[PDB]
RNA sequence: UUGUGGUAGACGAGCGUUGUAUUGGAGUUGAAGUCAAAGCGUGAGCAUUGGUGGAUCCAAUACAAGUGAGAAUGCCGGCA
RNA sequence: UUCUCGCAGUCAGACAGUGGGGGAUAAGCUUCAUUGUCAAGAGGGGAAGAGCCCAGAUCAUUAAAUAAGGUCCCCAAAAUA
RNA sequence: GCGAAACAGUACCGUGAGGGAAAGGUGAAAAGAACCCAGAGAUGGGAGUGAAAUAGAUUCUGAAACCAUAUGCCUACAACGUGUCAGAGCACAUUAAUGUGUGAUGGCGUGCGUUUUGAAGUAUGAGCCGGCGAGUUAUGAUAGCAAGCGUUAGUUAACCA
């Protein structure tokens, strides 16, 4: 802003016998050179605090609802495996199961390195471990094909 | 051969084919509007209006005035409250305007 | 068709020039050169040179009969000047600036085309009307 | 919910931005009276005093 | 984020130039004048929006006078017959505009007759 | 809502008349002329065209004036300086100009306007009846 | 005195209005070419017919 | 039914802008910016087309703002 | 307009009448208590008026009846005894 | 926007401690205009190139202000904050709409803010146009709204994956 920027300290015109004002300074927000007293600076903390139980209920709803979404088949590693992670049996396989139109989400509780060499040149498609998903996340895949394995973590954590 | 025909409280002269606006109405275009408020169609007059004179009349269109812009304001005191509006009309004639 | 030719920002007054394509307006070929000619006036020369440049370019690359044209309109242009300054007394100076004019003439060899000009106006406000009645049946 | 609609039930309230328009006043006004001792920087006393 | 509008203030601008126009002087070329202007016409018009129906009124009221004048008498006398005896419930215009049509309000003044 | 206005316009036609001036008092005389030039009677008045008529005035000189005004009242005239107030009374017109006394008091009547002097151009005060206007057809009549 | 109001541009031209400009006298010259200038020598160097100047 | 004068001051309801976030769409067969117009809006506005012009954005919902300009003998530049 | 809470705001008012004080019972003067108005409130009449009398403006309304006041004309309308 | 996207701490000012800026955009590739004409030439327009030269180096667009020209209307008796409402007349032809533009004349008509008891004022601010141009944030408390949670509730702080 204004107090942050060098230059003069001094009135760059006499005070009496003038026809304007007397002066602000050279430095001044209301001359050029920027110095602006609002703004962006690093003093905000840009986060607001929430409660564990609130996020675990609106992800149990959330989950609730989505259950609903009839799109939430059931996924097991033995389809992750017999593949080598290349995007071509990966693509046909996506292709076969009408998963173009949808941002499916593949919960997963190892992270197999197969399946995470897949889908990794696919904007559309996006995929992390079980207790990494967001609400955003979550609602933004339109689909998601659930294992057998994360039903017990989320029953435990309801 | 004429009719002075009274709409709300203004009073019009009227012949045979003759058109002009006046106050929005219902019934809307296309239909005829039989009103019963008319004096001095020919020689005869009555005190409220002339006694059973029936004036029909036919819609032509439903139109909106140019939309004045009316403001309010007083030097010096802050106040600027602005408004605009369009008066809705009907521009008619009538056919017979019988007796 | 028009026969001008743009000077591009010589340095006079405007208002001179004004002046002196008003002592030469509406004044055909044969009665414009001799009275420019001889008046006293620099703006004059100045003038004079390019009308007749502007006549050698109308014989040559339009071919016009070059014994009826006549001035269409008169401009003075004002183009951008320079910023001089020469000291004033009791350390108040003050920047002088010398007044550059951008001098064109076009010729005319008919008693109109100005009035085509209305119709060009006329059959664009036309295009206009109808690419808007157009527009409306797609309404 | 979709953030194509997202929207909570009900939150939100007026704000005072005193030197915008003439809406609600909150101008030169600034709702704070006019060649005020308040109505300057700083235009305040000690909590106490 | 730092931001510059112009767009918007330069239509508002032309839009607040655009009613008003025909101007003797560069008036309607400006921002100030051509706002004050505007401002001072919506008075102008607010005003006259009932000045006009002031001057109406006396203008039929003299028509009409000068109209029973060729009658006769004063323009009172002749209400005083419309409402108890002889009943018309006839408005002032209305007798004006009979005068431009003449032969007719011959008639009238021949009712208003004993 | 409202009834279309309907008044006559582009119509001009100026009757000429012939008055002949009298004992009568000034005052009231000159206010019903007044009122006829500018057409205050006619049953189609219209303020922007004035559609009134001509009038010629006959023999000035025989006009009367009541009470002791002959002495009491006396009419100034400054033209553009100090020291010109100019004084003459009433009688002092008869002698020298009495149409150009009426013709100031019918122009003080008619508000000052564009067209009330294209109105009091439509006055012809004469002392006698000397004139050519006989050719104009006019209108002889009286308290006009 | 300085100026105390500003003259408007319907001001400036009527102030101006006095800025048209006489037109000049012109003469016939029966031995050389485009009109010359009446009571002023011709540019061929002749006048009252009558060369008396070297090469204009 | 009362009704709607209103500064200081208090409350309510909004419009408009930048960018983000996904949700749809347009486009060198002409998008944005630009100027004019004989429209639409209760209001801040919305446009529709003509021509300048050749490249990016727009509709809807939230988000967070260096966000709404006639004025401070306000600043720059040009023009009077 | 009773109680709580949020929230300003001003402590420079002005004038006419009413009872006054000062003053010289002079002042568009000052100092109070009452009504009223402007400020924050437009309108008509008083010729032009912050203050007087008649009055309290949502928008349209080339409709009417009215308040004070007024009807020779300017400038809207009246005369009779 | 680091003052400083350029040959910027450079130009400049001072004898010095110091202060201190502005000025990017050709085209897809200069293919930057062979050649012609008039002028001393610059230059101008042709040609010619180039998709296009109202893309020609003043170089992306070229707004308002300001300066001229002209379609058409009005204006040389005329007391006005220059306009409003009427209103013939004149010139006409649209975002089809009591179509538009000007206005002989009539009626009406002491600007916009500032602060003052009260400002139409001879109180002040404004030559004009365009751009820029001044109530946020950190922690803290209070009051209101909403939701979650829930009467041995809860929230977690700093922090760790």
């Amino acid at each position: 802003t204004k107090g942050e920027v060098r230059g003069g300290g001094k009135k760059p015109y006499k005070q009496k016998h003038t026809g304007k004002a007397r002066q602000g300074s050279t430095r001044n927000p209301h001359f050029v050179g920027g110095g602006i007293v609002f703004g962006p600076k690093p003093n905000r903390n840009y986060s607001l605090k929430l409660n564990k139980k609130a996020h675990t209920a609106a992800l149990h709803t959330v989950w609730s609802e989505k259950l609903a979404s009839d799109n939430t088949h059931l996924v097991d590693q033995n389809l992750f495996n017999k593949t080598e992670g290349k995007t071509k049996v990966m693509m046909q396989f996506l292709k076969s199961a009408k998963l173009l139109d949808k941002n499916v989400l593949f919960v997963v509780n190892t992270l197999n390195t197969n399946l995470e060499q897949s889908t990794s040149n696919i904007k559309n498609v996006q995929v992390k471990h079980l207790d990494k998903v967001s609400v955003r996340d979550l609602m933004l895949a339109n689909a998601l094909l659930v294992e057998k394995e994360v039903l017990k973590a989320l029953e435990g954590k309801f | 051969m004429h009719a002075i025909v009274v709409c709300g409280s203004k009073q019009y002269l009227v012949h045979e084919n003759d058109t002009f606006f006046v106050e929005k109405l219902e019934a809307p275009v296309g239909k005829e509007i039989q009103l019963d408020k008319v004096l001095m169609l020919d020689e005869k007059i009555g005190a409220p209006y002339l006694e059973k004179a029936r004036v029909v009349c036919v819609v032509e269109k439903h139109g909106l005035q140019r939309k004045v812009n009316v403001i309010k304001h007083i030097s010096q005191k802050h106040h600027l409250k602005k408004y605009g509006h369009r008066q809705p009309y009907t521009k008619l004639k009538v056919v017979r305007f019988v007796h | 068709m028009i026969a001008f030719a743009k000077q591009f920002r010589v340095r006079i007054s405007p208002q001179k020039a004004r002046l002196v394509c008003q002592l030469i307006v509406g004044k055909k070929t044969a009665d414009a050169q001799n009275i420019l000619s001889n008046t006293p006036k620099k703006a004059a020369t100045l003038i004079a040179k390019l009308l007749n440049s502007a006549i050698a370019n109308a014989t040559n690359n339009h071919g016009m009969n070059g014994d009826a044209l006549y001035v269409f309109e008169c401009v003075a242009n004002q183009g951008p000047s320079m910023k001089r300054t020469i000291p004033r007394a009791k350390g108040s100076s003050n920047m002088i600036t010398k007044r550059s004019s951008n001098l064109v003439v076009k010729l005319s060899d008919n008693p109109n085309e100005r009035q085509e000009l209305i119709k060009q106006q006329k059959a664009l406000v036309k295009k206009r009307v109808e690419g808007q009645q157009k527009a409306k049946m797609a309404r | 919910l979709n953030q194509l609609k997202s929207v909570p039930k009900a939150r939100n309230h007026k704000t005072k931005t005193l030197g915008r328009g003439h809406g609600s006043g909150l101008g030169k006004t600034s709702g704070r009276g006019q060649k005020g001792q308040k109505a300057r920087k700083s235009g305040l006393t000690r909590p106490g005093f | 984020m730092r931001i510059k509008g112009g767009k918007q203030t330069r239509v508002r601008r032309k839009k607040w130039l655009k009613q008003a126009s025909g101007s003797f002087g560069t008036r309607h070329a400006s921002y100030k004048v051509a706002k004050q202007t505007v401002i001072q016409a919506a008075k102008y018009a607010y005003r006259d929006r009932r000045n006009k129906k002031r001057d109406f009124r006396s203008l039929w009221i003299l028509r009409l006078n000068a109209a029973l004048r060729e009658q006769g008498m004063t323009y009172s006398v002749f209400i005083n017959l419309l409402k108890k005896h002889n009943i018309e419930i006839n408005r002032k215009v209305l007798s004006e505009l009979a005068i431009k049509e003449p032969s007719k309000f011959n008639l009238i003044v021949q009712k208003v007759k004993s | 809502k409202t009834s279309m206005l309907t008044k006559e316009q582009a119509n001009k036609r100026r009757q000429w008349y012939i008055v002949d001036a009298a004992g009568l008092v000034l005052g009231k005389l000159a206010v019903k002329a007044a009122d006829l030039i500018r057409g205050k009677n006619k049953v189609d008045f219209t303020p922007n065209q004035d559609c009134g008529d001509y009038l010629i005035i006959i023999n000035s000189d025989q006009v009367v004036l009541t009470g002791n005004k002959k002495e009491n009242e006396f009419w100034y005239h400054h033209s553009q300086y100090i020291g010109g107030i100019k004084k003459v009374s009433g009688r002092d017109m008869l002698k020298k100009q009495s149409d150009k006394l009426v013709y100031n008091a019918v122009k003080g009547m008619l508000p000052d306007n564009r067209l009330s002097r294209r109105w009091i151009t439509k006055v012809h005060v004469f002392k006698g009846d000397k004139h050519n206007m006989e050719a104009q057809k006019p209108t002889t009549l009286n308290w006009s | 005195a300085v100026q105390q109001r500003r003259s408007s541009k319907h001001r400036r031209d009527k102030r101006r209005s006095h800025d048209a400009l006489t037109a000049q006298a012109l003469s016939v010259c029966q031995k050389c070419g485009k009109k010359k200038l009446f009571h002023r020598v011709c540019s061929c160097g002749m006048y009252g017919d009558l060369r008396v100047k070297k090469a204009y």
